[PDB]
C-alpha cells in the first residue's frame, strides 16, 4: 500500500436530510351514476397520458380460466365492430402514439400518451376496444402461438419466475397464487371464447373502472367523454370478497448450472388498505437495499449484518481465522407486495452459489433472521428517521413523468377509492412512533411461518425447517 | 530521529515516544488468564520497556501528529503538483505521516541534554537490552520477529504483512529462512555482519499502525448503534 | 422390596407413557413437512 | 432426570447399618456421683463421669 | 505407500532433546496403565484386608509382584517429574500460544493429580487414611453444604470399606479418560504443529519428515530416562514415599506429621498459608482456573514474544514453589517459618505467565 | 463504562455472543421467577422408604 | 467408530437410492425426536421386566452359592449365548 | 449458528421406525455402564465375600441397590435382544 488513509482519523461532515415539498394541483375526481370513476391531475405542458384502469387482474381465476385475463388483453387489440386491427393501428399512427396494455395480478390498464388535442380520439379508441371488441373465435385460435411464445420468454426472466414461485407457494387454492399467463395446457386448448366472455361480463363493470388523465388534460372534458362513452356500463355484482389464506412453506427450483442463486423470504402482512400500510412501508425502507458496487457501504443494520460477514477476518482464540475470499452477495432488496386483503413483506437476495457444501448462504440467512428478530425487539431513533426520510424520497421518485403519475393515480383510485394527497400522506408519515413501528415488526416477523422461494444451487441454501427455527430466539 | 526536524516545526517533541511511557491505571482489565490469580488483576506489573503498546495509538495527539505531517505533504503537492509522488513515499521515509522509529535507531545520536535521569536510564537500557537478545547477530531485524500465529492470530499483523511491497516481503522471508538455518546449529553471522543499531529499521510498524487506524475507522462512524 | 418394587414400576410406566404420547405427537407433527412434499420435473423437448 | 439423578446419588449415601450404630443411648440414672463408667460406642470406648 | 508414510506429518528442525518430554510422559503413562492393571487384578478394596493383600499377597506370593508395585509407585513419581519439566519447558518457549494444546494439557494435569491422590488412598495405611481425613475436612468448609456433601462423599461419618471401594473404582476409571485426553492433546498438536527452540513460519521446504528421525530420537531419550527411572525402582524404591504408610491405619491414632506426596506439596502450601478455610478453598479454585486460558472469550487477544526478563522470572517461580513446599512441611515444628512460607506463596500468586497488551491504554 | 479504550477494534468483529441477539434481550429480572422455581423444584430429595 | 463410519457412508433406509441434497433431510431434530419416542416405548417394555419379571431372564441355580464339590443337574448359559453352546453340543 | 447445526448432517427420508434400534442399543449401553459403575463401587471379588456382598450388602444395605442390580441384569438381556434385532434388520 504505502499510501496512508487519512479518512480513518479525519473528522467528516455529515449531510442532513432536507425535504422539498413543491405543491401540486389537486387530483379532481368525479363519479357517474353508473359508478364509473373519472380522475385527473392537470399540469402545464403539451402532452398528456389518458388511460382506462380496470380492477380485474388474474387474481380471479380458478385454474380453469387461468390465463384468460392475458388472453382478453390480447383479444382486445384484434378489432371492434366499427374498426379493424389495421384501422386501430392507422388511427394510433396518425396520432403518433402507442397503445400500451399492462396486466398484473390485480389491476389492468390501457393507456395512451398523446397531445391535448388527440384526447377525444384516444378516449374513443380506448372505449371502442374495451366495450365493443368482437373477440371472434377464429382470432382466438390465431393468438395461441403468440401467447405460447410469450410464455416461453417470460419463463426466461429469473426475477419474474422467482416472484411467481413465491406467490404460488404463499397462496395455494386461490387465483392470487397463479401465473398471469397460465399453464400451456390452458393456452393451447382450454381457454375458449366462452371463458373470455364470462370473464369480461363478470369483471368489466361500472364501479370497477376508472378513466385517468395526467398532464395537459381537462377534467371537464374527461368527464364529458366518460359520460358519452362509459355512461352505459353495467353495474354488476360487487368484487368477490373471499378468504385468501397464507400457507407458509417453500418452493425450490434446482438448477445447478445457473451462475447465481436467488432467494426470496417473505412474511404475511395485512392488505393494501389496512391502517398498517404506512408502518409496513417504513419497515420496508428500514430493511433497505444493497448492491455489490457499494462494497462495505451498506446504510442499514440489515445489509451491514449480512455484508460484514464477508469482510470480518473471524479470528478466534481456539480456531484458525476463516475470512471469505471475496464478497459473494450480488444484491439485497426489501420488498412489499400488497393486495386488497393480503400482503407479502420480505427480502430478495442474489449471491453467488459458492463452493459445494459451503456456509455462505447459511451465514446470510442466519444474519438476516437475526436482524429481523432484532428489529422486532428494538429500533433506534436514527434508523427510524432514516427510514421515514427514505420513504418520503422513494414516494417522490415514483412520479417522474405523465405516465408514472397516471399509473399512480389509477392504482390509488382502484385501491383506496380516491387518491391520497401527498401532503396528507406526509402528514400521516411523521405521526408514526418508534414504539408503533416496533409493535408492527413484532406482530408479523417474530415466530411466524415464512414463505421461501429459491432458484439455483440448492445444495447450499438452507431448507425450510431450519429457516422456521430461526424466527424465534431462546432467550427472547 | 530522522523525523525530528519535521517534529521540530510542528511544535512537537524531537524525542522518541518510547520515553514518556507511563502507567495510568491500577487494574489491568479485562483480566487475562493464564496469569496467576494476583497477577491476573494486574496490580503488580513486570515490563522490560519493549512491549508493543498498540492500544496507545487510540489518542488525539497521535492523530494530530499524523495529520500535521500529511498536511505538510499536501501543501508541498499543491505547490509543486507531484501529488502522486508525495502520496507514494515508502513508509520508511521520514516525511511519511506514519513514520515510526525504534528507540535504538537514535539512541547513539540523541540530544541527551533534555532527558531526565530516568530517561537516560531508559536509553542505556534500550541499547543494552537490544544487545542481550542477539537478534542482530542472526542477521535479523526486530520487525522480522513480529510473526502471526496459527490460532488467536493477530489480525492487524497479517494485513500489515500483505501491504508490504513484494520485494520487501521476499527479503523478510529470506532473512527468516536464513535465521532458521543459523538457529539449527545456534550459529551467528560473522562479527563484521552484525546489525548496527541504526540499521535496525522498523519497516513494519507504519503498516501495522495504518491497519489499526483503518480498522477503527468504522467503529467511530457507525451506521447505527446496533450494527455489525 | 416387593411393594416398593411394584409401586415404582407403576410410577415409571406412567411417566414413560406420558413422555411417549407427547413425543409421538411431536414426531408426527415434524414429519408433516416431508410426508406432503411435492415434485415436478420440467419436460424435455422431444420430437 | 431429577428423580434419576437423585436416585443414582442416593446409591452413595450411608448404608442403613451405619445409620443403626450412629446413635446410642445410655442410662445416666445408674451412675452415682463421682463415678466413671466405661461403655462401647462405634468401637471407641466412652467414659461417662458424674463430675 | 511407504513414501506417503514419511510425509504424513512434518515439523521443524529446531526440536532439541527437550522436546521428548511429551514422549517420556507417554512412556510413564503406559507403564502406569500396565502395572496398575496388573495390581488391580490382585486387589481387594476393604479396610479389613487391603493393607494385608498389598504387602502379604501381591508382593510375597507372586513371582515379582513386588517389582510390579515398585514400578507403579516410581512410575507415578517420575510421571509427575516429567510433567513438571514439560510444563516448565512450555512456559519457557512461550507455548501458551498453542491455545488448544495448553488447555488440554491443564485439564490433563488436574486429572493426573486426582489420579495420584485416589491411588495413594488405596494403600490403607496411616498416611493414606489421614490424608483423606484432612482433605475431606477441607471439604467441610463449603457454605450451607459441607456436612451433607462430606457424608455423601464418604458414605458415612468415617472412612470405611465403601469409601475404599469408591476410591478404587475412581482410580481405575480416571486414567482411561486421561488416555482420551492425551489423544486429544496430540490431535491438537498435530493440527498446529510444534514451536521448537524458536518460532518460525516454515514452508514445506524448511520442514522435515517426523518419521523415523524423531521416533529414533524419542527412543534414545526414552532409553536414557528409563535408565534413570530404573535406578530408583531397584535401588531407592521408597525414596518418594513415607515410612508411616507401611503401618496399617488406626483411625484412633493420628500420625505426628501428615505430609502428602511431593507432587501435591505446592497445593498443600496454599492450604497452610491461608488461615481462613473458605478463603483457602476459593484461592485453590481460582488458582486452578487461572492456570487455564478460557478468558477473554470474544475480546480480541493475541500473544507476543517472550524475553529474558520473563525467563528469569520463570526461574524465580520455580525457586518459590520448591521453597514453599519444603517450608509448608517444616512449619509443623518451627513457627517462625510461617513468614517465609507466606512470602513464597505471595511471590507465586503474583507471577505473570501472559503479558497482557491491555497493560497500556488511554482513558476516555 | 470502564472509562478506557482497552479493546482492540476489528473491521466487522462486534455483536458477538453465544446466547442470543445483542440489542434484543429482555431485562435480566424476568428470569428471576424461572430461577426461583427451578431452584425450589430441583433441590429436593426422594427415598423409596424401604426397611 | 461405528457411528463415525456410518456418518461417512450414511444410512440405507428402506430402499437404497443415491440422493442429492434436495432429496435428503436434516438429521436434527426430527430423527432425534423419533429416537426419543421409540426409546420411551422400548423403555416401557424394558421396565415391565425390571419391576415385574426381574428374574425371568435367569436361572434360579445362580441364587445358590457356589459349591465346587457339587455340579448342577443341568448347566445352561444365558439365552443370548445358547446358539454358541449349541455349536459345541452338535459337534462331538 | 443454529442453521449450521441443522445442516451438519442429512439422511434419507426412508428411515422407518425400525432404524432406531441403534439408538435403543445406545440407551441400554448407557444403562449398563451407569449401573455397573454403581455396582462396582460396592463390590468385592473373592470366593469368601462375592456372593454375600451382592445379596447381603448391595441389595439390603442401600435404598435401591436391588433396583440397580435388576437394572444391570435386565439391561444386559435387553441389550442383547435389541442387538439381535439390529443385526436381523441389517441382514
Ligand atoms: C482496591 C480498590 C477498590 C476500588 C476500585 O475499583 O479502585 C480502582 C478504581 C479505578 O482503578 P483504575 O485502574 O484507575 O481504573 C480506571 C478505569 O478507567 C475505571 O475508572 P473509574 O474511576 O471510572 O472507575 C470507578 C467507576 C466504576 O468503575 C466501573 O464500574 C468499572 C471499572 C472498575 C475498576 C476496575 C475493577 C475494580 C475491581 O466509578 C464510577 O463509575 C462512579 C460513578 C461515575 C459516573 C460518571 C461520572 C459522573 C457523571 O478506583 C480508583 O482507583 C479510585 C480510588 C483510588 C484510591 C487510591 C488513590
Ligand atoms: C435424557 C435426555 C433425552 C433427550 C432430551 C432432549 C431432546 O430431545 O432434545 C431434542 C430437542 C429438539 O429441540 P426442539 O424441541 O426442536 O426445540 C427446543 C428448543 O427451542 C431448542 O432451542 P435451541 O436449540 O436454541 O437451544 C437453546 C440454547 C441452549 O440452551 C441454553 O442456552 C439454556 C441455558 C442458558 C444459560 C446457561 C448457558 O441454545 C444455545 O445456547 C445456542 C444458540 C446460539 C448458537 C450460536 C449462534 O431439544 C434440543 O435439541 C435442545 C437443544 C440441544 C442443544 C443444541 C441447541
Ligand atoms: C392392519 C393394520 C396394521 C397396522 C398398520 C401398520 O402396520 O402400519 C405400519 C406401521 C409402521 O410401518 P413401516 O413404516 O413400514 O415401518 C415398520 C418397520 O420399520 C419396517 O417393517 P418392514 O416391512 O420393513 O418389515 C420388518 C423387517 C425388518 O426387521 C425388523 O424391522 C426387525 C424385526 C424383525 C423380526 C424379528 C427379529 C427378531 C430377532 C431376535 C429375536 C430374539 C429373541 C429372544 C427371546 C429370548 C427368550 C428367553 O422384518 C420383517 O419383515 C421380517 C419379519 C416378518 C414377520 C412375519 C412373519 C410371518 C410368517 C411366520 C411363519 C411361521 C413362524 C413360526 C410359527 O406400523 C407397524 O408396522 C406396526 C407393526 C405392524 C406389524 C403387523 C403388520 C400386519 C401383519
Ligand atoms: C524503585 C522503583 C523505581 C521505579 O519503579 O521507577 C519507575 C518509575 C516510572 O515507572 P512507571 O510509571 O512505569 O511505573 C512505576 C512502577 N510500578 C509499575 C511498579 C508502579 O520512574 C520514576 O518514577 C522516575 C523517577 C525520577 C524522575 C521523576
Ligand atoms: C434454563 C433454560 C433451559 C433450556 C431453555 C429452552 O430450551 O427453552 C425452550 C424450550 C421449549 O422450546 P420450544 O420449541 O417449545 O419453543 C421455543 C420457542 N417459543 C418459546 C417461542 C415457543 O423450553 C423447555 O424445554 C422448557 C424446559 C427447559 C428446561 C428447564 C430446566 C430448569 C432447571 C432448573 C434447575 C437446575
Ligand atoms: C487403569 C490404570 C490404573 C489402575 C488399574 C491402577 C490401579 C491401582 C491399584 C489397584 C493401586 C493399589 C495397589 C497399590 O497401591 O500398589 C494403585 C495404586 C496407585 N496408583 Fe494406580 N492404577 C492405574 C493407573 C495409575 C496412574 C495413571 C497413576 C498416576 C500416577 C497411578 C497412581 C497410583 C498411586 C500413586 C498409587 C499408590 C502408590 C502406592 O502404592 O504407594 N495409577 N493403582
Ligand atoms: C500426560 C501428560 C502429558 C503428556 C503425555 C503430554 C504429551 C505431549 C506431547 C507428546 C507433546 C508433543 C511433543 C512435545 O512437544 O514434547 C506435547 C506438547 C505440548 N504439551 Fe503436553 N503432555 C502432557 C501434559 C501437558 C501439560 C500438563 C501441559 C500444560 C499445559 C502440556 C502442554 C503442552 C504444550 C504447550 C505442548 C506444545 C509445546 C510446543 O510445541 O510449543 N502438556 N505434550
Ligand atoms: C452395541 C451394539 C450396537 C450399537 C450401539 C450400534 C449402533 C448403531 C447405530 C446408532 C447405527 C445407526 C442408526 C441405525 O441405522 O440403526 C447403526 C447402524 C448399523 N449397524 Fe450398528 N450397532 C451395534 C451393533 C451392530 C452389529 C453387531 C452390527 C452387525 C455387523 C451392526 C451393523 C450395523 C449396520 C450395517 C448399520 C447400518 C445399517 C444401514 O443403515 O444400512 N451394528 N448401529
Ligand atoms: C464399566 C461398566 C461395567 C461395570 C463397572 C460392571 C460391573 C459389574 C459388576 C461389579 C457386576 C457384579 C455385580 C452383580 O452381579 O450384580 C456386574 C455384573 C454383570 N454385568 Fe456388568 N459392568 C459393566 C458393564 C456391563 C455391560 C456392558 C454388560 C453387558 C450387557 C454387563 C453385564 C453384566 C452381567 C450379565 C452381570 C451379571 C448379572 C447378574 O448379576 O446376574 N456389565 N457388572
Ligand atoms: C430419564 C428420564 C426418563 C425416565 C422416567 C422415569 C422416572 C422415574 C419415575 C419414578 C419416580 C418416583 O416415583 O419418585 C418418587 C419416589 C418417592 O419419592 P418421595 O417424594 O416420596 O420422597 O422416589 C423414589 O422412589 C426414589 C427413587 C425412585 C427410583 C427411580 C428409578 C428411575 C428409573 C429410570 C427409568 C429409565
Amino acid at each position: 500500500m504505502t499510501t496512508p488513509s487519512l479518512s480513518s482519523i479525519l473528522r467528516h461532515t455529515r449531510p442532513i436530510f432536507k425535504e422539498t415539498l413543491r405543491a401540486a394541483r389537486p387530483t379532481l375526481q368525479n363519479a357517474l351514476p353508473n359508478g364509473f370513476r373519472i380522475a385527473s391531475e392537470s399540469k402545464d405542458g403539451d402532452t398528456c397520458t389518458v388511460g382506462v384502469w380496470i380492477d380485474a387482474g388474474s387474481r380471479w381465476e380458478t385454474e380453469k380460466n387461468n390465463g384468460v385475463a392475458h388472453f382478453l388483453e390480447h383479444m382486445n387489440f384484434k378489432g371492434t365492430g366499427k374498426r379493424s386491427r389495421q384501422d386501430i393501428e392507422f388511427g394510433m399512427e396518425k396520432m403518433g402514439a402507442h397503445l400500451n396494455a399492462y396486466t398484473s395480478r390485480e389491476h389492468t390498464c390501457y393507456y395512451v400518451k398523446c397531445f391535448k388535442k388527440d384526447v377525444p380520439e384516444a378516449v374513443d379508441i380506448l372505449a371502442d376496444i374495451l366495450l365493443n371488441s368482437k373477440r371472434t373465435e377464429q382470432d382466438l385460435d390465431a393468438e395461441r402461438q403468440t401467447i405460447v411464445q410469450e410464455k416461453e420468454d417470460v419463463e426466461a426472466r429469473i426475477d419474474e419466475v422467482l416472484m411467481d414461485h413465491l406467490h404460488s407457494a404463499a397462496f395455494e387454492g386461490s387465483g392470487l397464487g397463479l401465473s398471469i399467463l397460465g399453464p400451456l395446457e390452458n393456452i393451447q386448448k382450454s381457454i375458449t371464447k366462452g371463458m373470455i366472455d364470462d370473464f369480461v361480463k363478470t369483471h368489466y363493470t361500472g364501479p370497477r373502472m376508472a378513466l385517468v388523465g395526467s398532464g395537459a388534460v381537462d377534467h371537464g372534458q374527461l368527464c364529458d367523454l366518460a359520460s358519452k362513452y362509459f355512461g352505459a356500463l353495467p353495474t354488476g355484482q360487487p368484487k368477490p370478497s373471499g378468504f385468501t389464506r397464507f400457507l407458509g412453506g417453500d418452493k425450490r427450483e434446482t438448477n445447478q448450472l445457473n451462475p447465481l442463486t436467488h432467494v426470496a423470504v417473505a412474511f404475511q402482512t395485512p392488505g393494501i388498505s389496512h391502517p398498517d400500510a404506512i408502518k409496513i412501508k417504513v419497515l420496508e425502507q428500514l430493511l433497505g437495499s444493497y448492491s455489490r458496487d457499494k462494497g462495505e457501504a451498506a446504510y442499514s443494520c440489515f445489509a451491514r449484518a449480512i455484508v460484514m460477514d464477508f469482510y470480518d477476518p473471524k479470528v478466534g482464540q481456539f480456531f484458525r481465522p476463516n475470512k471469505a475470499g471475496h464478497n459473494p452477495i450480488h444484491s439485497l432488496n426489501a420488498f412489499w407486495a400488497p393486495y386488497s386483503d393480503v400482503g407479502l413483506l420480505g427480502f430478495y437476495a442474489i449471491a453467488e452459489p459458492g463452493k459445494s457444501y459451503g456456509h455462505e448462504w447459511e451465514n446470510i440467512l442466519h444474519y438476516a433472521m437475526r436482524e429481523l428478530i432484532r428489529v422486532s425487539r428494538n429500533i433506534s431513533e436514527e434508523e427510524f428517521e432514516r427510514a421515514k426520510n427514505q420513504l418520503k424520497l422513494q414516494t417522490m421518485l415514483q412520479l417522474d413523468g405523465t405516465t408514472n403519475i397516471a399509473d399512480d393515480i389509477g392504482r390509488q383510485v382502484l385501491s383506496f377509492g380516491a387518491r391520497v394527497p401527498l401532503a396528507s400522506f406526509f402528514e400521516q408519515l411523521d405521526a408514526i412512533s418508534r414504539e408503533d413501528l416496533i409493535r408492527v415488526a413484532h406482530e408479523y416477523f417474530y415466530d411466524k411461518d415464512p414463505v421461501v422461494a429459491v432458484i439455483g444451487d440448492t445444495d447450499n441454501v438452507p431448507e425450510y425447517d431450519a429457516l422456521r427455527a430461526v424466527t424465534y430466539s431462546v432467550d427472547l | 530521529m530522522n523525523d525530528a526536524p519535521i517534529l521540530a516545526k510542528l511544535g512537537l517533541s524531537k524525542v522518541n515516544t518510547y520515553y514518556f511511557q507511563r502507567r495510568k491505571h491500577i487494574f489491568a482489565l479485562p483480566i487475562t488468564i493464564p496469569n496467576f490469580p494476583l497477577a491476573a488483576l494486574g496490580i503488580f506489573r513486570s515490563t522490560d520497556m519493549f512491549e508493543e503498546r498498540t492500544l496507545e495509538r487510540y489518542s488525539r495527539d497521535e492523530r494530530e501528529k499524523t495529520l500535521g505531517k500529511a498536511a505538510l505533504l499536501l501543501k508541498e503537492a499543491k505547490e509543486k503538483g507531484n501529488y502522486s509522488e508525495l502520496v507514494r513515499l515508502d513508509p520508511t521515509d521520514p516525511r511519511h505521516p506514519y513514520y515510526f522509529e525504534h528507540p535504538w535507531q537514535s539512541a547513539l545520536k540523541m540530544d541527551t541534554v533534555s532527558l531526565t535521569p530516568y530517561q537516560q536510564y531508559l536509553r542505556w537500557h534500550c541499547l543494552t537490552y537490544r544487545a542481550m537478545h542477539e537478534w542482530d547477530r542472526q542477521g535479523l531485524l526486530y520487525d522480522d520477529l513480529m510473526q502471526p500465529k496459527a490460532l488467536a492470530t493477530d489480525p492487524f499483523l497479517e494485513e500489515a504483512i500483505l501491504r508490504l511491497p513484494y520485494n520487501q516481503r521476499v527479503e523478510r522471508e529470506r532473512r527468516l529462512s536464513r535465521a532458521y538455518d543459523l538457529a539449527l546449529r545456534r550459529e551467528y553471522l560473522p562479527d563484521e555482519d552484525c546489525i548496527h543499531p541504526e540499521d535496525d529499521v522498523a519497516y513494519l510498524h507504519p503498516y501495522y499502525h495504518m491497519v489499526v487506524d483503518e480498522h477503527r475507522e468504522q467503529h467511530e462512524n457507525p451506521v447505527d448503534v446496533y450494527s455489525r | 422390596w416387593w411393594d416398593e418394587r411394584k409401586l415404582l414400576g407403576y410410577k415409571t410406566i406412567a411417566t414413560l407413557a406420558v413422555i411417549a404420547v407427547s413425543s409421538g405427537y411431536y414426531n408426527r407433527f415434524l414429519s408433516g413437512l416431508w410426508r406432503s412434499r411435492r415434485l415436478a420435473f420440467r419436460p424435455f423437448n422431444y420430437s | 432426570t431429577r428423580v434419576t439423578v437423585v436416585y443414582l446419588m442416593s446409591q452413595f449415601m450411608p448404608s442403613k447399618s451405619s445409620l443403626a450404630l450412629a446413635n446410642i443411648e445410655v442410662d445416666i440414672g445408674d451412675i452415682p456421683e463421682g463415678k466413671t463408667v466405661t461403655i462401647m460406642w462405634q468401637g471407641k470406648p466412652v467414659f461417662l463421669r458424674k463430675r | 505407500n511407504k513414501i506417503s508414510l514419511y510425509r504424513s506429518y512434518s515439523t521443524t528442525i529446531l526440536l532439541s532433546p527437550a522436546y521428548s518430554l511429551g514422549f517420556c510422559a507417554s512412556i510413564f503413562i503406559v507403564i502406569q496403565i500396565i502395572s496398575g492393571y496388573i495390581l488391580a487384578s490382585n486387589y481387594i478394596a476393604s479396610t479389613n484386608e487391603s493393607f494385608n493383600i498389598i504387602h502379604n499377597v501381591i508382593m510375597r506370593e507372586l513371582d515379582t509382584g513386588w517389582l510390579i508395585r515398585f514400578n507403579h509407585i516410581n512410575g507415578c513419581a517420575f510421571l509427575f517429574i516429567v510433567i513438571y519439566m514439560h510444563i516448565y519447558r512450555s512456559l519457557y518457549h512461550n507455548s501458551i500460544t498453542k491455545t488448544s494444546v495448553w488447555i488440554v494439557g491443564i485439564i490433563m494435569y488436574i486429572l493426573i493429580c486426582g489420579i495420584a491422590f485416589t491411588g495413594y488412598s488405596l494403600v490403607y495405611g496411616q498416611m493414606s487414611l489421614w490424608a483423606i481425613v484432612v482433605i475431606c475436612s477441607l471439604v467441610t468448609a463449603i457454605p450451607f453444604i459441607g456436612n451433607k456433601l462430606l457424608i455423601l462423599i464418604w458414605g458415612g461419618n468415617i472412612v470405611s470399606s465403601v469409601t475404599l471401594q469408591r476410591i478404587f473404582c475412581i482410580h481405575y476409571l480416571l486414567p482411561l479418560l486421561l488416555i482420551l485426553f492425551i489423544i486429544i492433546h496430540l490431535y491438537n498438536l498435530h493440527n498446529v504443529n510444534s514451536t521448537g527452540d524458536n518460532y518460525f513460519i516454515n514452508n514445506r521446504y524448511d520442514r522435515i519428515n517426523f518419521y523415523p528421525l524423531l521416533l529414533i530420537r524419542d527412543v534414545f531419550i526414552g532409553s536414557n530416562i528409563l535408565i534413570i527411572y530404573n535406578i530408583f525402582v531397584y535401588y531407592y524404591s521408597d525414596l518418594f514415599g513415607h515410612p508411616d504408610n507401611y503401618v496399617p491405619a488406626n483411625p484412633l491414632v493420628t500420625p505426628s506429621e501428615i505430609m502428602p506426596e511431593f507432587y501435591l506439596l505446592p497445593f498443600y502450601a496454599l492450604i497452610r498459608a491461608i488461615p481462613h478455610k473458605v478463603l483457602g478453598i476459593i484461592i485453590m479454585v481460582l488458582f486452578l482456573l487461572s492456570l487455564t486460558n478460557l478468558y477473554p472469550i470474544y475480546f480480541i487477544r493475541f500473544y507476543n514474544n517472550i524475553n529474558i526478563l520473563q525467563r528469569s522470572l520463570l526461574l524465580l517461580l520455580l525457586l518459590d514453589l520448591v521453597i514453599a513446599s519444603k517450608l509448608c512441611l517444616l512449619i509443623n515444628h518451627y513457627e517462625s517459618f510461617y513468614l517465609l512460607l507466606i512470602l513464597s506463596i505471595l511471590c507465586v500468586l503474583s507471577h505473570h505467565i501472559y503479558n497482557t497488551s491491555f497493560n497500556f491504554s488511554n482513558s476516555i | 463504562i470502564v472509562n478506557r479504550s482497552t479493546f482492540f477494534v476489528v473491521k466487522g468483529h462486534k455483536n458477538k455472543g453465544l446466547i442470543g441477539i445483542a440489542g434484543a434481550r429482555h431485562n435480566p429480572l424476568v428470569w428471576l421467577p424461572t430461577l426461583a422455581l427451578g431452584g425450589v423444584w430441583a433441590w429436593r430429595w426422594a427415598s423409596a422408604g424401604t426397611i
